[PDB]
């Protein structure tokens, strides 16, 4: 999940 | 009444129309923003949604700004796309 997207 | 649906600049407490977006395989907020506002996965059960009902009315609890870091992702957006995830509960 953290591979796919992150908070920015 | 104060019960009118927000369409932009979503704030805690806003009434929002949460709709199934088939092209992005997710629930989103109805908006006139060009940016996608996805429903946060944690909010699905309390809205009686499943990971489908076409729309539900919710109350905004939290907003988070995100970016896709891989080209293949659950939001069906390209690498680098920025979008929001919104936590919401039922309006009723």
């Amino acid at each position: 999940t953290s591979s796919e997207f992150e908070v920015v | 009444h104060s019960e009118k649906i927000a369409i932009r600049d979503f704030q805690v407490g806003d009434l929002v129309l949460i709709i199934l977006d088939e092209r992005h395989d997710n629930y989103v907020l109805f908006t006139v923003s060009p940016t996608l506002y996805f429903l946060h996965s944690e909010s699905l059960p309390a809205l009686d949604l499943k990971p489908r009902r076409p729309w539900v009315l919710g109350k905004v609890m939290e907003k988070e700004y995100c970016q896709a870091k891989k080209a293949q992702n659950r939001f069906k957006v390209p690498l680098g796309t920025k979008f929001y995830r919104v936590k919401a509960v039922s309006w009723n």
